[PDB]
């Protein structure tokens, strides 16, 4: 019923991965839209050289960010960014009734 | 800098129950760890280097990409005569 | 009469000592102890030595009631006596202001209620006479003592309690601490408490309840024949995840393999490195099959093997291992495997670089440094058949 | 494809494409606290080393 | 190949790789004969045994779990060893001996 669940399992995520030829472990992977042109040829940018790795910058990041964390982009749709669902359903038989949260200080 | 993936990365953890958000209205800076002006510094290129080195590393990355250090390794110093005054004094 | 009576004195005097005893290094002795003295006749006096042992230490509860339990399942009449008296105790606390006595006794009923002594009616009674009189700090103890167990028994009672606490939160004008401790409450509900006539006969019924009361191996070789780097043969080592007792024994038999190729390869070191570098288990492992090595497993190779081995220990030892290193009459293979063992250290390091380190270690073993009667002799001409220096220093140190 | 290191694509491969993460790759990443040895010792070997305007 | 260069095969990634697809490839052949393919019937039994047991005799450099690394990183700047990619086959957990362990290295 959480909406928010299916965080990189939307179509659009599915979508971009397959774009992206970026597998969310769990999800599936296809053949890759365009072949990786392996021509970067050592230039000043995006060297090993210049850039800094403290985040490892996972493919789970690429598919949510899709148009920031990768480059040249290609056909990739953009993504949901939601809210968090508070839904309390009780399995014992009773009727409202705060169980899985707190009380007001007041 | 660590704030890279951080929120998706969360969602990930949490299966979408909590939510971040970070913002920067308080301008809140703070001394990177490590220290610069180090020259032994750090081991990796590729992983993340370590902390008492970091603040030099990160210093290093920034020039490379200005184009003030030229080449694959460097260092940075105060240009002023008597060899900085002798290397502060040894 | 007289000795029944002298009897019983004897059984409370233990019981005390035991209660004073009590406590986690020595439960299991405490417990055979108690079990050894007669608490039918002297029940009443098992029952003061408990609640006593209770009043004083509180950290023990767990265990008393435990005990009690035990003791309840076989007499149960003690038992309920015990239960009796503890609730005069509460009683008491309660009408004279005794919190501590109160919070003692409180938690001893929790305990045994947990341990399916009391039952948890008597509990939630308390819980609502805590209520009544507005006492946050009793009950807030109690409940996260007797939690998990009363919403396992008597959840209506515990849904019933918590509205309560809620309702003295918010409607009602409490205390800074009472509205700290409620919150605490709340915190635990949400994660569910993650922390005589017939004396003789008596006798002998109790006397009697007293007495009543290769294929490894094979698949490892396998994996390490099955692997192009070291590397992938180290990973799938690791995969495997053998338990701390058999890593030894893995290591014995990458080493049997290492000696069983025709000359040293770079693999099963860098295999050695990988595991090393994994864990400290690994390393102990490692270190023991070394011990196991130049000890009493040497001697039994021959030549050309022996150096392969030498060699692989001085790839270990020029970088990943710590140099410690335990070495007249113990010379035959195991000097050839040590000189070989040099030998690769030389390779890998460089001469004096390598005698710098080996300074830096302890090693007392393999340069002895007290001249010792001549003993240094045997050392240093042993150094000189395969090309070194500093014996000739060490020698002119000592003359 | 995962973190830039899975074989781009399932096909030709003339394989499953599976991808175990080493335990190598952690020992490569770990030896600045356990080479951190040799960092030390190195560290050893050199260890040693205005009133007008106020 | 592997005689020719012994400790030179390790390094190289696309040569590894072409074994496994070559092996494969010759894999293929013999159950190309056979009009099928289908992974479980043939089990690594039927090429790798002996023709002293009634066997192919096959002489595998495939069941090796290849170095695979960021590509990324890879062809740019430097490298190390982490996550090993699958190597050839599906397996019954029967890790096949590759013939480079059976071959002293030329240093």
């Amino acid at each position: 019923t959480d909406k928010n669940y299916y965080y990189l399992f939307d179509k659009k995520s599915f979508f971009n991965g397959k774009a992206l030829n970026n597998a969310i472990p769990g999800g599936p992977k296809f053949e890759p839209l365009y072949p990786r042109e392996e021509e970067e040829d050592y230039n000043e940018f995006n060297s090993i050289d210049r850039v800094i790795f403290r985040v490892p910058i996972r493919s789970e990041y690429k598919v949510a960010f899709p148009h920031l964390y990768n480059s040249r982009p290609r056909s990739v749709r953009i993504p949901w960014y939601n809210n968090p669902v508070s839904c309390i359903i009780q399995n014992d038989e009773e009727y409202d009734t705060p169980a899985l949260f707190f009380d007001p200080s007041l | 800098i660590e704030s890279a993936g951080f929120e998706t990365d969360l969602r990930l953890s949490t299966n979408g129950l909590g939510m971040c958000q970070l913002y920067f209205w308080h301008k809140i800076w703070r001394k990177v760890p490590g220290d610069v002006l180090d020259k032994d510094a750090f081991i990796p290129k590729l992983k993340p280097a370590p902390i008492n080195s970091l603040s030099r590393d990160f210093v290093m990355k920034t020039r490379r990409r200005k184009g003030i250090s030229t080449g694959g390794f460097m260092s940075n110093d105060g240009p002023t005569l008597e060899k900085y005054i002798s290397a502060e004094l040894y | 009469i007289k000795f029944q009576r002298e009897n019983w004195e004897m059984i409370r005097s233990h019981v005390s000592p035991i209660i004073s005893n009590l406590t986690m290094d020595n439960l299991q002795e405490s417990h055979r102890d108690l079990f050894q003295v007669n608490i039918l006749i002297g029940r009443d006096i098992i029952c003061k030595n408990v609640v006593d042992f209770t009043l004083n230490n509180g950290r023990l509860i767990p265990a008393l009631s435990a005990l009690i339990a035990l003791l309840n399942s076989d007499i149960p009449d003690i038992g309920e006596t015990l239960a009796k008296e503890l609730m005069l105790m509460f009683v008491q606390q309660f009408n004279r202001k005794d919190y501590v006595s109160c919070g003692n006794i409180l938690q001893c009923l929790s305990i045994l209620f947990l341990y399916d002594v009391i039952h948890e009616i008597v509990i939630l009674q308390i819980l609502l006479l805590l209520l009544e009189k507005n006492s946050l700090r009793l009950v807030i103890a109690v409940m996260k003592i007797c939690g998990w167990k009363l919403a396992l028994v008597s959840k209506k009672t515990h849904d019933m309690i918590w509205e309560k606490l809620r309702y003295i939160l918010q409607t009602q004008e409490l205390s800074s601490t009472l509205r700290e401790s409620l919150e605490t409450l709340f915190e635990i509900r949400q994660k569910d408490y993650k922390s005589c006539e017939n004396f003789n006969e008596l006798t002998m019924a109790f006397d009697t309840l007293r007495q009543k009361l290769v294929e490894f191996k094979k698949k490892i070789y396998l994996v390490l024949k099955s692997s192009l780097s070291g590397d992938e043969a180290a990973h799938k080592l690791l995969k495997l995840k053998i338990a701390n007792n058999l890593k030894k024994s893995v290591v014995d038999i990458i080493i049997k393999s290492s000696l069983q190729e025709s000359t040293f390869s770079k693999f099963y070191s860098i295999l050695s490195e990988r595991m090393i570098t994994f864990h400290r288990s690994w390393q102990t492992a490692y270190n023991e099959t070394f011990e196991q090595n130049y000890t009493q497993d040497i001697e039994d190779y021959e030549t050309d093997q022996l150096r392969i081995l030498g060699k692989f220990w001085g790839h270990l030892i020029s970088y990943e291992f710590l140099p410690m290193d335990c070495l007249e009459e113990s010379c035959p293979q195991g000097r050839i495997f040590i000189k070989f063992l040099f030998q690769e250290l030389v390779n890998e390091l460089g001469l004096d670089e390598l005698q710098l380190r080996l300074n830096s270690s302890k090693l007392d073993g393999m340069f002895p440094l007290e001249g010792d009667a001549e003993h240094i002799r045997y050392s240093i001409n042993f150094f000189t058949a395969i090309g070194l220096g500093l014996l000739t220093e060490d020698m002119r140190s000592r003359l | 494809s995962y973190n830039g290191i899975g074989l781009k694509s399932a096909k030709g491969s003339s394989t499953s494409g599976h991808v175990q993460r080493s335990l190598a790759s952690n020992n490569r990443r770990r030896p600045q606290g356990s080479q951190q040895q040799r960092q030390q010792r190195q560290n050893a070997i050199k260890k040693a080393s205005i009133e007008t305007h106020m | 190949l592997f005689t020719y260069f012994r400790e030179a095969i390790v390094a190289t990634e696309p040569l590894l790789d072409i074994l496994v697809k070559g092996e494969t490839r010759i894999q293929n052949r013999v159950k190309l004969g056979l009009n099928s393919k289908m992974p479980t019937r043939f089990p690594p039994a039927v090429f790798y045994t002996p023709k002293e047991l009634g066997g192919l005799g096959m002489i595998s450099a495939s069941h090796i779990l290849i170095p695979a690394s960021d590509l990324s990183w890879s062809k740019q700047t430097d490298t190390g060893i982490t996550h090993f990619r699958a190597g050839m086959t599906h397996e019954d957990e029967k890790l096949i001996p590759t013939i480079f362990r059976y071959i002293t290295t030329w240093e």
